[PDB]
RNA sequence: UAAUUGCGAUAACGAACGAGACCUUAACCUACUAAAUAGUGGUGCUAGCAUUUGCUGGUUAUCCACUUCUUAGAGGGACUAUCGGUUUCAAGCCGAUGGAAGUUUGAGGCAAUAACAGGUCUGUGAUGCCCUUAGACGUUCUGGGCCGCACGCGCGCUACACUGACGGAGCCAGCGAGUCUAACCUUGGCCGAGAGGUCUUGGUAAUCUUGUGAAACUCCGUCGUGCUGGGGAUAGAGCAUUGUA
């Protein structure tokens, strides 16, 4: 009756709403930060998308997302690379042109599954076969 | 209201072609003989939830075997028909095996 | 005329024997089948046949 | 918290349950060291004796190491439930006969002489000397058997 | 005034609020502590042999917000452990349910935790006050 | 070279099969006038701070539409190409590697040719086969051995550490049954040292035991490597489960 659309947008493996909240570099959404995690394993792995690229680099970008889907391991292994792509590529309107060109040329010799976003999607398989690496399960006679 | 249109989603589900052609020919000839709106059905990627009772205990030897597969040909109708004839489609052509999910959603 | 030809048979392997051919396998009570392994091959079109993989 | 300032009250090896004990361990481990008593029984009598775990062999000398043994022997006059332990209502009258040091290796054969008197399978399998708790040993048997 | 919805953490919270509750005197000990194994899937009881009830209390005290509600059917699972069936592999087995139910009931009677609708537990107002402001004050003190 | 695969000449010519003959794969469409269990703006006010609107019930024909993950049908990608030599280019090697794919497209399936004194006569009354019914060539019946070991062979693990421990987040995977005339029946509550014991909740269930939640990982205070903490195929007392047992 009314042309009321939900602003459906895409993400790595989930849905999103296409209405971003601009701000003054506030990496949070109004009641909770995410970045304070302290895992004791992947610390340098999370510092890699930022510490090698530029320490703060958040004077002109925020992350404003709430999505329920995908997975937790996918979330940790996807959102950091996602904002890395946001800060190195989407910032071409803002960041220095020679700086981003140097960065892309530096990462051309760095694409070793460290600057790759998780493009994984859930898929169902069919009943009748289960094997992946070993053999199947069949009887004699 | 009188002559309500709540649009319970009729869920056309069959196994064999003798019943599939039966129900599909039935609904379309019903539409043809009481002059329903001209909007026909198409099939679907069928709603298969994987459940089965396998009897293959131990894996010795080689494979001289088939595939355990079956297609429940759950299809649908894209139309704007009344809830009345949606109910009468279930009332007539009585055969146990056709399921109808109670879903108030037209399109 | 015999009195002692009865015997308790309600459960366990001693009560329920095969129905296929007086066979010697098939301790599977799926849907009350209790059908043999050669008998599953005697059965024709219950495998869901199709070959791509 | 607490700095070590103890003096030379640590003495030679003390006598207990007709054996020797190491003078380089907490008293709870010193009690577990003795046959007839283990970890849970040891710490049970310890935390029922209400002694802190920061005390070396200087404290709890032989004269202070009798309250513990006596409350271990007597669970009656102190409200020791004696059902958290194993042995209770075993064979005699119903009374809690808590396990003890020499009592165990003096009573381990009353059940056995009972069993071979009755001539049960637990007696005759033991007389054969084969495994008794129901494990199949057809193939091997090199060193024991 | 600038204080956000929460300023809570886990380890600072535990090892500070344990002594805080020891100062406040809220023991709520179930009586038969330090006699039991404390789990059906552990090797021995704890080695301190005195109390350790705040070690559970202040853990659940921020577990009750890190999860929206706390379920004992999953708590005893998460506290389960490995056990050996002799000459067999190690199997994960659930922890005790008796002590979990008893400490949960003890804190329910104390009035920190509370049974919420739709199945589960929520935090009462004393715990909510312990969550927001005094946690920030304690960590700003000890940091 | 994974191949009777390409060049090339010839008593050679033109034809099928093993691969080629087919499809499931692995990180796939701003895609399908496809469904209320997987969810998003406005939100129905906030019960966590209630002024720092994301949210708690999506106020049980429940704030609407739909798939953007539960159900997957199409056509579509990657090919050594744009570089040079390594065959005279007619094969083939490199690195700029180009991503739903530089290993043919990783892993999977056709028993192609024609044979085996090969396992199945004891497999469905299947083969010119030796013998019977009263002492049935024993159909059935009271039960129990079918795991007895002087011996060796064979795939499977419990340890021979300061790697044994408390506290916690570590939990990111589809997997499977259900009375219809007998055992699947609670996520939660309560008792217990614990096997375990009782209730709205599960017989037509994506729906209820199932909202399947797979496990030890880093840590410090302390004991603490030893035939002792490294454990239990070894022996004893009591607590009960599935099963007449």
């Amino acid at each position: 009756a009314v042309p009321s659309v939900q602003t459906f947008g895409k993400k790595k493996s989930a849905t999103a709403v296409a209405h971003v909240k601009a701000g003054k570099g506030l990496i949070k959404v109004n009641g909770s930060p995410i970045t304070l995690v302290e895992p004791e394993i992947l610390r340098f792995k999370v510092y890699e998308p930022l510490l090698l690229v530029g320490l703060d680099k958040f004077s002109n970008i925020d992350i404003r997302v709430r999505v329920t889907g995908g997975g937790h391991v996918s979330q940790v292994y996807a959102i950091r690379q996602a904002i890395a792509k946001g800060l190195v590529a989407y910032h071409q309107k803002y960041v220095d042109e020679q700086s981003k060109n140097e960065l892309k040329k530096a990462f051309t010799s760095y694409d070793r599954t460290l600057l790759i976003a998780d493009s994984r999607r859930p898929e169902p398989k069919k009943f009748g076969g289960k094997g992946a690496r070993s053999r199947f399960q069949k009887s004699y006679r | 209201q009188q002559q309500q249109i709540i649009k319970i989603r009729i869920t056309l589900t069959s196994t064999k072609v003798k019943q599939l052609e039966n129900v599909s020919s039935n609904i379309v000839k019903n539409a043809e003989q009481h002059n329903l709106v001209k909007k026909g059905p198409v099939r679907l990627p069928t709603k298969v939830l994987k459940i089965s009772t396998r009897k293959t205990p131990n894996g010795e030897g080689s494979k001289t075997w088939e595939t355990y597969e079956m297609r429940i040909h759950k299809r649908y109708i894209d139309l704007e028909a009344p809830v009345q004839i949606v109910k009468r489609i279930t009332q007539i052509t009585i055969e146990p095996g056709v399921d109808v999910e109670v879903v108030v959603a037209s399109n | 005329e015999n009195v002692w030809f009865s015997h308790p048979r309600r459960y366990g392997k001693g009560s329920r024997q095969c129905r296929v051919c007086s066979s010697h396998t098939g301790l599977i009570r799926k849907y009350g089948l209790n059908i043999c392994r050669q008998c599953f091959r005697e059965k024709a079109n219950d495998i869901g046949f199709n070959k791509f993989r | 918290s607490l700095v070590v300032q103890e003096q030379g009250s640590f003495q030679h090896i003390l006598r207990l349950l007709n054996t020797n004990v190491d003078g380089n361990i907490k008293i709870v481990y010193a009690l577990t060291t003795i046959k007839g008593v283990g970890r849970r029984y040891s710490n049970l009598v310890c935390k029922k004796a209400d002694v802190d775990l920061h005390k070396r062999a200087g404290e709890l000398t032989q004269e202070e190491l009798e309250r513990i043994v006596q409350i271990m022997q007597n669970p009656t006059h102190y409200k020791i439930p004696a059902w958290f332990l194993n042995r209770q209502n075993d064979i005699t009258d119903g009374k809690d006969y808590h396990t003890l040091a020499n009592n165990v290796e003096s009573k381990l054969r009353d059940d056995l002489e009972r069993l071979k008197k009755i001539r049960a399978h637990r007696g005759i399998r033991h007389f054969w000397g084969l495994r008794v708790r129901g494990q199949h040993t057809k193939t091997t048997g090199r060193r024991r058997a | 005034p600038g204080v956000s919805v929460r300023d809570v953490a886990a380890q600072d919270f535990i090892n500070a609020y344990a002594s805080f509750l020891q100062r406040q005197g809220k023991l709520e000990v179930p009586g038969y502590v330090d006699i039991v194994k404390t789990s059906s899937g552990n090797e021995m009881p704890p080695q301190d042999a005195e109390g350790w009830f705040y070690k559970r209390a202040a853990s659940v005290a921020r577990h009750i917000y890190m999860r929206k509600q706390v379920g004992v059917g999953k708590l005893n699972k998460l506290y389960g452990g490995a056990k050996s069936r002799g000459v067999r592999p190690y199997k994960h087995i659930d922890a005790s349910g008796s002590i979990n139910r008893k400490v949960l009931q003890a804190l329910e009677k104390i009035g920190i935790v509370e049974i919420s609708p739709k199945g589960g537990r929520r935090i009462s107002e004393n715990g909510q006050r312990d969550l927001d402001r005094i946690a920030a004050q304690t960590l700003e003190e000890d940091e």
